[PDB]
Formats: C-alpha cells, structure tokens, sequence
DNA sequence: ATCGCTGTTCAATACATGCACAGGATGTATATATCTGACACGTGCCTGGAGACTAGGGAGTAATCCCCTTGGCGGTTAAAACGCGGGGGACAGCGCGTACGTGCGTTTAAGCGGTGCTAGAGCTGTCTACGACCAATTGAGCGGCCTCGGCACCGGGATTCTCCAGGGCGGCCGCGTATAGGGAT
DNA sequence: ATCCCTATACGCGGCCGCCCTGGAGAATCCCGGTGCCGAGGCCGCTCAATTGGTCGTAGACAGCTCTAGCACCGCTTAAACGCACGTACGCGCTGTCCCCCGCGTTTTAACCGCCAAGGGGATTACTCCCTAGTCTCCAGGCACGTGTCAGATATATACATCCTGTGCATGTATTGAACAGCGAT
C-alpha cells in the first residue's frame, strides 16, 4: 500500500512552533506586474507562479492590458449568457470586514457559518443584483455564490474562448498543466468555475483540494480582501483546530489574526480590484471575503515545475490516511503525465519513480494472491476519457483492477470496491466482479517509456 | 267530445308574426304542447310562491316572480314588460 | 456478454457545506394524499372558511339588491349547498380521469363532468 | 374577493370528493365553477325574498331556491 | 251590454278568459286575481311569438313556406335562451342539430 | 258526544292522519279529499320513516352511539339501494360523504 | 310567539318503536322532518296530478296507492303499499 | 326478440349521435340500455293506464311517464 | 375498384342522419319488442298506434343523446372508436347507473 | 519554416415530405315536371265567456315590539403562504397486429295496400253515498323549563402502517469442460 | 488404420431476481378522566281535531255506439346479413422533463368571546277592495266539409369531392474542402 516516504520530498521544511513578529507575521508579499504576453508566457513568471519563495503574486491589470471580455463574465451578461442553471450557495452572516463575531456577540471564534443551499441561477443573479446598489441604496444576511460549474463552452463561449489568450500553465489545462492528462473534468477543478458574491462575503479558510497552485481572477466590479499563508504553517492550522474545535480540512472556520497568533503565522493581506489576476501558489491557505459585490472565475492548476507535485502529494496522503476525500487522483494522472510528457528533471524523475514502483509493486500483489484464488480476472481495457473510478466504502482510488458490480437497481447501476472495503464485503472478496483495465504488461510497458528528456 | 287547443291563437300569433308563413299539424301539435308546458310550469311556480308567504291567491305579482324565476334572463327581461303592459292597457280599458 | 457499463458517482468541487443540517424523514409522493382522502372523507365539517364564504356571498348578491342582510342560517346552508355541489363534481372529475388513464385531475376533467352532466 | 375559496379549502373539497393527484390549473377552474353555482342559487333567493318584500334572505329562500335548481337540501328549514 | 272579449282589452291574442278558466280549475289557488291571467296570457304570447318568428326564419332559410317540426327544433337549438328554457325537451321529428367533433374531421 | 278517539289510532298509526287531511285540504291538490287518502299517505310515510330511522340506528350503534346525528342518516341512505334511489337528488345538510377510493388510486 | 307544528312528535314515537333505547339529536331532528315534508309533498303532488288527467275532482286512497307505486322504488313501493292498504283496511273496518 | 335493434340501427343512432368508428361490444351495451329506457318508461305508463281501469295505453300515457322521468315529449299531446 | 378510404363513408352518413329526422329504427320490430316488454307488467295489452309511436321517439331521442355523449367520453381518453367504458362513463357522470 | 501528420468549420449533395395537380369515378345540389293529400277556408251552433249585481273574507296599511343582524374590539391559534428538493406521472413517440370500415352478393322480412271482426274507449242518464260545512268540545301537541347523562376535549400509551436497508432461496446465463468418434491422410 | 480437433451435450456456480424481514418513525386509535350543554321528560294552555247531523253532487253503474286495434294476405324491394380485404388505430413499451407532493418556516387572519345599537321581521287591528257566485245573453271556436297548391318523388344535369398517381422545393442525413493545431527535421 504504502506510496510515499522520505525518499522524494522537494517540499521545504519550516517548524511550526516559530517566532514572528508583526513585519513577519504581517509582510507584503512578492509582486510583479504584465507589460506584455511573453511576461506572463515567459518561464520567469510562470516559475514565480512555481516559486517557493513567494506564497502568493498579484498579476495587477494583467486583463486591464490583455483585454479579454471578462465583463461577459458579468452576472449581468451572465443571465444574457443563462437563464437557467444551478447556482450552488454557501448561506453566510454579512459581518463587516473580519468581525465575525457569535451569538453572544463578543467572540470571535474559529467555527463559522458554512450551510449549503441551491436554486436556479437567476435566482441567485436576481437576489445578488437586488442586495447590491445596497438592496436599492452589522445587521444583514447574504447568500454566498459558489462553485458555479462552467464546464460547458456553449452557453458560455466567449468567456472560455476569449479565455485562451493566456499562457497554458495559467490556462484552464494545457501540456504545462498536468489536468489536462487527467482525462476527466472535475468540476472546479480542472474547469474554471465562476462564483458570484456580495459585500462580505466569505469563502472560510482553506488549502486548494491537492495543494494545487490557484489562478484567480475577479472580474469584479467587487474587490476582495484577503489572508494568505505560506504551506507550512498549515498544520499549524491543526493545532489551533484542536484549540478552537474546528478542523482544518472538509470544514467550516474563519479565522482571526489572534487565533493563529498564538500559531504566529503571518497573514499577506492584501486585495485586487475589477479585472486584476493573482496567483495563489500552490500550499497557500487563503481565507477571503468578497468585500463588494463581485464575481470571481477562479480555478485550479499545477506546472509540471518540480515543487508543485510535491506541495501537492502531500494531501493525497494525508486524504488516503484520514478516509478523507481528495479530488484529483495523483495516481491516475502521474501515469498519463509520465506516459504521455517530456519530463526533463531528475528531481521529479525520481519523485514520480518512487510512487509509480509502489503503485506497480501494489497491483502486482493484489493480482498475484488475486488471480485464480481470485474472481475471473477481467480485461475491461480502459476506454478512452474514462472517469476516474473511486471506491465508495472507503472512497479511495481505484486503479487497473477493480471491484465493480451491479448493486441491485432497477436500471442496474454499478458500484465499484477496493481491497481495504473488500474486507467488510467477506473474507478477502466473495461477490463482486474484478475488472482490471491495463495488463501489467502493458502498464510494464508505459513505465520502461516514462523517460527523462534533455529538454 | 269538443277538445280546446291553441291552434287558433298560435295561427293568430303567426300571421302577426310572419304574415306569409304556415305551419303543419305536426309543427302544431308541437306548438300546442309547448303553450301547455309553459303554462303548468308557470301557474305551479306561481301556486308555490303564494303558498310560501301564506296567502290564498294568485295575483299579477306571483306570475312576475314566477316569470323572473323560471324564464333565462332576457326572455325574463322582456317577458316581464309585455305582461306588465298588458296588465296596465287591461286596467286603463 | 461484453458489460462494459461500469460506473459511480460524479467528482465535483465546492466550498465546504458544514454542519449539513437536513431533514431525512419523507413519506413518498401520494401517501398523504391518501391520507387526507381518508380523513376527509369519514368527517362532516365543512371544508371552507366561514368568513371568506360570508364574503363572497355578499359580494355577489351584491349586484341583485343592495342593502340585503344574511340569516346567519341562510350562508350556512348555502355553503353546506355549494361545498356538497363541488364534492360531486369532484367525484365525477376523477371518474373522468381515471377513465383517461391518468391520476392527475385536470380542467378538461371537470369541462367534461359538467358538459356530460348538462350545466353548459 | 373570490380568493377567500383558498388552494388548500380546495385540495380539501377534493379530497372529500376521492382526488389524489391534483393539477395546478384545478383551482382557477373550480373557482369559477363555484361562482357561476353561487350567482344562479342566490339569483333565486333574492328574487324569492323581493317577492315577499323582506330584506333578509332568509334560510327558507335559499332552500327554495335549491330545490327549484333540482339540488333539495335537509336540514335548514321544510 | 255589449260583449267584449278580454283578450281585446288587453290587446292579446292568446285568451285571457281560456287561461283564467284553466288558472281557475287547475286547483293552483283558492282565488284568481283580475290581473293574473292577463299577465300569463301575455307571457305565453310572447314566447310562442319568439320561437314562432325564430322557426319561420329558419324554415325560409331552407326554401319552404310551411313550419315543420324540424324548423322549430333548429329554432329551439339555435338560440341560448331558447334552448336553455326547452334543454330537457324532446321535440318529435325535431331532428338533431349538425355537429361533427373537429378531432373526427378528415386529417 | 263518545270519547274522541283520535283517528290514528282507529288506523293503528302514530303518524297524524287528521293534520294529514288537514294538510291535503289546505294544500290545494283537488277539490275533495277522500276519508281514506289521510289514513293511506300517513301509513305510507311512517312506514318510511321507520325503514330509515331503523337504518340510521344500526349505523349509530356501529359508531358506538347512543344518539342519531346527520351522518348516521346519510350513511343508512346511501348504503341501502332503493332509499339512495328515492333520494338519490337530496343534500343532507352536515353529512359528509360515503367513503369510497378508486382501487387504481390505492398505492401499487 | 306564534306556533310551528313539525314531524318530531311523531318521528320520535316512531324511533322509539324501531330503537327502544336510542335517541336523535336536533339537527338530525330536522332533516328527517325535512324528508317527511319532501315525501308528502312529492306523493301529493303526484296524486293531484292522476286525479287531474282522469277528470277526477277528489283524490282517494287508489291516487295514493298509484302515486306511490310511481314515485317509491322497487320493493319500498310494494311494502308501502302493503301497508297502507292494510292501514285503510284497519280504518274502515273499525 | 331484443337481437330486433339490428346492428345497422345502432350503427344509424350513433351516426347521427356523431360517433365515427364503433367498437363491436358496442351493440350489446346499447340494447342493454335500451331495454332499460324501455322497461322504466312502459312501467310508469302501463301504471297510469291502469290506474284509468283501462286496457290500452294511451299515447297520453306514454307522454306522462316520460314527463314524469324527465323527458319531457312534444308532438302527441 | 374506387374504395373510400375508411372513415369518409362513416363522415358522409354522419352528415346525412344530422340532416334528417326520420326513426332510424325499423317500426315492426320496436313495436314487437315493446309489447314484450310489457307483457311482463299487465297482461293482454292493447297499444295505440300514437303510444307506440311516442314510445319510439323518446328512444330514439335518449338513445341519441347517450351516444353524442358517450362520443365525447371518447374523444378525451383520445380515441376515435366508442367503446362498452365510454358509454358506462357517460351513465355514471349522468347519475343513471 | 516546413513537409508531413492531425481536429474543426464550411459548403455542397442527395432524399423524402408539403404541396400543387392532373384525371376520374362517385356522390351530391339542382331545376323542371306531376300529382297527392293536407292545409287553409267557410258554415252552424252550441258550450263557454262576458255583463251586472251581491256578499264576504283576504289583503293592505299602520302601530308596536324585540329579535337578531351588523359593527367592532382583542388575543390566540390554527391555517394559509412561500419556498425547496425530488420522484412519479403526463406526454410524446414508435411498433404492431387486430378489429373495424368498405364494398358486393344473398336474401330476410319490413312497408304497404286492402279488408274484416270485434274489444273496448267513450258518451249518456240515474241516483246514491260520501265528502264538505257548521257548532261545540276537549285533549294533543307546542312553548317553556330544568336536569342530568352522553358526548366532547385531553392526555398518554398502544398498535400500526410507511419506508428505507439487509438479505435468502429460487431462477437462468454463461463461462467453462470434457471429449471422442465420424472424417481425412 | 490411425491422428484429429473442434462443436455438443454436460455442470456448476455465478447471477440475477423477488420477495421476505427488521428497525425506525410519524399516525392514528383506544383507554381513563373531567366537565358541559343539549336532548328528554314534565307542565300549562289553547286551538285544532273529533263528534254529530245535513246538502248536494261526483262518481259508480248500467246500456249502447262506432273507433280503431288487431289479425290476415300477398307482394315488392329495401334493408339486414354474411364475407373477404386491408388499413389505421387502439394499445403497449420506452424515455424525458417537469410539476405536483411532502416538509419546514413565517405570517395572518379566522375565530371565539363579549359589548352595543337599531333595522326590520313578525304580529295584531281595522277597513275596504276585490274575488267567488249566480243569472242571463250571445259570440267565438270547434267539428265537419271542400278544393287547390306546397311538397314529395322522378329525371336528367351539371358540379363538388375524394382518392391516387405526376411534378418541384426544400431543409436535412450525408459527401468533399477549407480553416486551421501539431511535431520531428
Ligand atoms: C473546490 C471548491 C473551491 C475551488 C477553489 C477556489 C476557492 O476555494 N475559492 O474560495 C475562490 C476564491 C478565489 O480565489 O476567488
Ligand atoms: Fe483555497
Ligand atoms: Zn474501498
């Protein structure tokens, strides 16, 4: 099972239990600016994108050049660009700034408010233009645009046609982004994802699902306050999840600057304005709120740049050892990566090594005390673009073999099972079909391909 | 015995009516059903509304009301004023 | 022979919904109503309210003679008239659907009952 | 002042009369229905109560008029 | 003395002294006011002059001199009212009106 | 004169046969009255009310009742035949309806 | 003030004959007044009318026993009409 | 004696009703509903001759009876 | 071998009955069917001419009526063809049943 | 840059319905001709309507009471209103095979014209019992009263249906299997 | 005479399946408890039903006529019957999309209790106007008889219509061409 060990780490090492003083614990962090297309498309600013040394850069006016129709973007033109859709919606209290106080309203503790809610778009577009000018020109409530799928390039075609006219790696998916190898579109993932807000309002804290690095453009006319932190206070964030209750992962929490204080992490607060561009690197937990009425298309992307896959791998770990669910499958992905890109680093070269020998190693033993003690050893083959399969007893993911059968259903659906569920199933399994997609030939195969180029 | 019909006053109404038009015995017999169907209808809605107010006769008032309530609203309206006609020129007489 | 019709559930990504406060408990789509056909139809109170039933009652007969006062008996009789009238029309409103193959009442339903039974 | 005939009196009325599934556009439907029945029954009554030159639509009236319509009522009067 | 028929005192044509008799043994009331058989006979004039000019319309409508069944019945169906007073009559030969369901009509 | 017997009795009645003839006399129906059409009519509606108030009081005694309400006399008229058939065109007044679902509307 | 005669004299005597030991409330009361007011007036009516077509000015125990084969239905009309013929029966002998 | 109402008949009746095509379990049904008309009409008729202490049925009759169900007949008095 | 297709021969006779009011049904054997029916309730019957004539119209009527309403049953459960339901239908939505 | 490969995006091509559109059978609206019997009129008279007076009770008008119909106020409590998520049902569309419509030949019996017999509907005269009418009387039923038990509300537990799981024992499917003996060398 | 070698009867073990079975949870029902108001029996009275006798006519009865209901025949032919064919239509299955239903939450107004005023229903009282009744006079309308002209039946005709086999036209189920992305050289 085991994938990983302190053999491949790129991932620089700070300790949490530090010292900072307010500069430190309250800096500007690392900016830059774009005069042209090859600034951006220019390995010097993708590598700071890639760059461990800044947390987070600000692209200011990067489309106030360019002049892509971000206003399309607009709600506005939004619901002249849809009438119906689903607007998935975090309700949230309008506190003012970051005085998110309690019930008692004195306090400011970590636990905030994070309930889902859904309707049709323009439900979501009428009570947003409504609530701005200040509902026709603290004590307020405001419902919370979010994840709003944009995976369809119809409806909404100039928006992703128009935004094309940027580097790859800053690009929705591209030979620079490895997404684009996953075969699938996992929403606000890989598929830029548009998200409305009011003033005030509040995505609580967290770190990109995979530690991804974050392209985040505010089409506005709103503004955003922020509070950015580098990747390796993010346990600290565990310990005061235990302080203050909340947990730093698949949770509900907006922080303070006291309740990490006691953490002495720093917070890079800064904004963007109408048309602005940031990117969020890779480990950044950020907490932001939408101060003015706005619309962010924001989404997710790794360079293949060596520091990204290890920032990155350590949630996959993380997920698989706390039964908690990730949302891009590392395993799946370093493969067609290592199958199909000219890979032109040794850092990396082990790196995915390692990890793919353990993968190899795993699927070999499972076959091997699984073949005729086993259940029909299938060949379903792997047709192209096939959605990436993932256990439901457990969630985890499930590579070239499988156990998918039909669960009853009146249309005959299929659920699928691992090895670590196949315990509770029966004695190792007895029911379930096997299906393994790639022979280890074949994957034996891919693997003596995956070389390092000279590039 | 002698039988009495309507057919004489029918024919009357007729020629008032459509001076050069006749009618069939059967059209008559028809004619003839419909006055004595009208006028049970009548006289027993106008019998019922002099029994509900405890009285003991039939007046010009009963057979109005009885008009009003099983005639269909123009029919009523217009019956209404011919019979309060004639019984303003039957008075003046 | 050849499956090929695996399949699971569909990755997205979203802002953390906590708490996840939700309501499990529903009784499927038409045994209350089944319920209500029951309890309706083993009581004998009328089904209207009185006071919007007074209403407008006063306000049609408000176009035949002004300044015309009600028994209070005179609106309960006509509501237990108008309420038993609308029961049947109901009850032959379902025959017809039920004879069209379906379950839902609609407007030709009632059209139907009415032109069938001679009220235009 | 027709609304007073609420959706849910109506679903009520429709239950009692054997409905289970019920269209949205019943409601307008049934409330005509029930205001043409109303205007005929109390067209009747009043012409009944101005024959004996009252005021009141008394119980009797309204019976009267049922019953003259073919609908006999038991229970508020002869 | 000199004789006068009551239906010329009111200016009828249907008579006044045949409907008070009939109002009179009938068994309707124990008494007969002057001026009800007046109004009755006026009223049933009035109808049979209506339904007679509606039928000798229609019976021109169709080339004919003589009033037949038929005519009074396309009369009776024709108009609302008429048709409303008479909804529950059986005309002999009256025929049926001509209707044909437009989902019947050749597509 | 003789002690009055009540003309119901001499008929083995409990129906009025004298407000009977009273009433047909009054009622302008004919000129005359025969001596044995009070006697008949009475008999007749006794005997109607006895069939329904004898239904009406097995319906009660189902509903565990001591006492005859509405609906008692709607369910025992319309549940035998030929009363339902005579007043098949009559409302009574707070009575309710007969229970009765269609068996496609049962649930499947 | 002024008096109000009604069936309820009669139909109570009439259910206790039936029901020895059951009551009726009042607006139970009322309408089987109603229905006995409704079942004269219909078999009168229907009398008066047999006695009109056969140019008859008096109406007798047949004109009762014919409107009530007319208006009662199926076996009701049969047992009423046994009845009421036994009833004239005990009348006219006594 | 009923099988008289041919089918050509109630072929003829549904034509001018309007129908366009009829099913064939269609006949039995009307002559079913036909004898019932029929048998409810003559009962109160051969009642109203009867009571007259007669043995013909007057046209009257048939007229009274069907006035009495309620449909009311024009054309025989 | 000119043949209509089906359908226009019924709307042609459709026409030519709505047009008409002669009895459509044959006079002996209504007239056979109606002693029968009451030699049931009074025996050795004698029937005027006019009663039976009387007879037939209002059956001929009823039964006209119960068809244009049974016509309409049909047509809502979208079907052209009557059927044994459509009439039992039109019976019980006309409180005779 | 380019000499190849590649996915998109456009236009061009073929095809079957909508619809003219001829003919041609078939049924229909029509227009003159002819004759029948039903309508429209006249004739006599005779039953019913009108003129005239009486005599009496029903209805109209007024005066008064007091019932009950309206107008209103406040709080409480269920019921209405609004929004949401989801599944169950309405509607469409396609396949099919079955039963009804059409037309033609065979033939059953209804329609029709006379014709005679008689059962009974219908009229007329008699008179007799029975229903109306009236006077006197009393006791049956109606208007109030009081009261006391049946029913109405209440609470609290006892089934009890709904509604999701989870299986357990019957089915078919389907993969695997053993092969071996008629064919070919 | 011997090798062969794959399709066939064999099996067995997975595979679905179709119900069964369990808890959990909203529903509704039933047992015990307390309390109110309405139904039931009593009492006083007054007016309606009974008794008892008389008057007049309505209907029951007998006698008698002439209508029309029934039954026959003998025939014409109009319509019902039966059959063969094919088509279009009723009915089942599948798919989707969406619109009602079950639920929770806010609000709102229905409802109950009580107060308060007065409008109009309900009654009694007095008076006269009008309707029933009676008698007589005579006019209209009913039954019966006559003729003549409107409508039905016939024919020959011209025309409206429906069914089927022609054509173009067109938007689309199906081709090549013109954009390109894309890469090793
Ligand atoms: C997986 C759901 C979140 C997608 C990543 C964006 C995000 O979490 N945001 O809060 C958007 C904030 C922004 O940078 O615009
Ligand atoms: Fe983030
Ligand atoms: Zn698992």
């Amino acid at each position: 099972e085991s994938y990983l060990s302190p053999a491949q780490s790129v991932k620089p090492k700070i300790n949490t239990e530090e010292k900072l003083p307010r500069e430190k614990l309250n800096p500007p962090t690392p900016s830059i600016y774009l005069e042209s297309k090859r600034d951006a498309f220019s390995p010097v600013l993708l590598q700071f994108c890639t760059d461990p040394r800044n947390p987070i850069t600000v692209i200011r006016g990067l489309a106030g050049s360019l002049r892509l129709n971000l206003g399309l973007f607009s709600t506005k033109t939004l619901v002249e660009a849809s009438g119906e859709h689903t607007v998935e919606v975090r309700t949230q209290v309008q506190q003012p700034s970051d005085e998110n106080w309690d019930l008692t309203g004195t306090r400011q503790i970590w636990p905030c408010e994070s309930s889902r809610s859904h309707t049709t778009i323009a439900k979501y577009a009428q009570y947003q233009a409504s609530s701005f000018q200040e509902s026709l020109q603290n004590h307020h409530i405001i419902k919370f645009g979010t994840n709003i799928d944009l995976s369809d390039a119809k409806r909404w075609k100039p928006q992703l046609q128009e935004l094309l006219k940027l580097p790859a790696f800053m690009r929705v998916t591209s030979t620079g982004n490895m997404l684009s190898h996953v075969g699938h579109t996992i929403l606000g993932m890989n598929t830029v994802q548009l998200y409305m807000k009011v003033p005030g309002s509040r995505t609580p804290g967290h770190q990109e699902n995979n530690n991804f690095c974050s392209v985040n453009i505010n089409i506005g006319p709103g503004d955003c306050e922020w509070f950015a932190v580098h990747e390796h206070y993010w346990e600290t964030i565990s310990a005061f999840c235990d302080r203050h209750g909340v947990d730093y992962l698949t949770g509900s929490w907006w922080p303070i600057l006291d309740d990490l204080y006691a953490s002495n992490i720093p917070v890079y607060r800064f904004v963007q304005r109408p048309g602005d561009l940031v990117w969020i690197n890779a480990g950044t937990v950020h907490w932001v709120q939408a101060t003015g009425w706005c619309n962010n298309i924001a989404w997710n992307v790794g360079p293949l740049t060596a520091y990204q896959y290890q920032l990155a791998l350590e949630r996959y770990e993380w997920n698989e050892v706390k039964n908690v669910k990730s949302i891009v499958p590392m395993i799946h992905v370093s493969w067609n990566v290592a199958r199909t890109v000219k890979i032109s680093d040794p850092d990396l070269f082990k790196m995915i090594k390692f990890c793919l020998l353990q993968s190899m190693k795993h699927c070999q033993v499972q076959r091997e005390s699984l073949v005729r003690a086993g259940k029909k050893i299938a060949y379903q083959g792997r047709v192209k673009d096939e959605p990436a399969y993932y256990c439901n007893e457990c969630d985890v993911e499930v590579f070239n073999i499988l156990f998918v059968t039909s669960e009853n259903g009146s249309r005959n659906t299929y659920l699928v099972h691992c090895e670590g569920c196949a315990r509770r199933r029966s004695a190792g399994l007895q029911g379930v079909v096997v299906l393994e997609q790639y022979r280890t030939e074949e994957l034996a195969q891919a693997y003596d391909a995956f070389t390092l180029a000279p590039a | 015995s002698r039988k009495e019909s309507y057919s004489v006053y029918v024919y009357k109404v007729l020629k008032q009516v459509h001076p050069d038009t006749g009618i069939s015995s059967k059209a008559m017999g028809i004619m003839n059903s419909f006055v004595n169907d009208i006028f049970e209808r009548i006289a027993g809605e106008a019998s019922r509304l002099a029994h509900y107010n405890k009285r003991s006769t039939i007046t010009s008032r009963e057979i109005q009301t009885a008009v009003r309530l099983l005639l269909p609203g123009e029919l009523a309206k217009h019956a209404v004023s011919e019979g309060t006609k004639a019984v303003t020129k039957y008075t003046s007489s | 022979a050849p499956r090929k019709q695996l399949a699971t559930k569909a990755a997205r990504c979203s802002a953390p919904a906590t708490g996840g406060v939700k309501k499990p408990h529903r009784y499927r789509p038409g045994t209350v109503a089944l319920r209500e056909i029951r309890r309706y139809q083993k009581s004998t109170e009328l089904l209207i309210r009185k006071l919007p039933f007074q209403r407008l009652v006063r306000e049609i007969a408000q176009d035949f003679k002004t300044d015309l006062r009600f028994q209070s008996s005179a609106v309960m009789a006509l509501q237990e008239a108008s309420e038993a009238y609308l029961v049947g029309l109901f009850e032959d409103t379902n025959l017809a659907a039920i004879h069209a193959k379906r379950v839902t009442i609609m407007p030709k339903d009632i059209q139907l009952a009415r032109r069938i039974r001679g009220e235009r | 002042n027709i609304q007073g005939i609420t959706k849910p009196a109506i679903r009520r009325l429709a239950r009692r009369g054997g409905v289970k599934r019920i269209s949205g556009l019943i409601y307008e439907e049934t409330r005509g229905v029930l205001k043409v029945f109303l205007e005929n029954v109390i067209r009747d009554a009043v012409t009944y109560t101005e024959h004996a030159k009252r005021k009141t639509v008394t119980a009797m009236d309204v019976v009267y008029a049922l019953k003259r319509q073919g609908r006999t009522l038991y229970g508020f009067g002869g | 003395a000199k004789a006068k028929t009551r239906s010329s005192r009111a200016g009828l044509q249907f008579p006044v002294g045949r409907v008070h008799r009939l109002l009179r043994k009938g068994n309707y009331a124990e008494r007969v006011g002057a001026g009800a058989p007046v109004y009755l006979a006026a009223v049933l004039e009035y109808l049979t002059a209506e339904i007679l000019e509606l039928a000798g319309n229609a019976a021109r409508d169709n080339k004919k001199t003589r009033i037949i069944p038929r005519h009074l019945q396309l009369a009776i169906r024709n108009d609302e009212e008429l048709n409303k007073l008479l909804g529950k009559v059986t005309i002999a030969q009256g025929g049926v009106l001509p209707n044909i369901q437009a989902v019947l009509l050749p597509k």
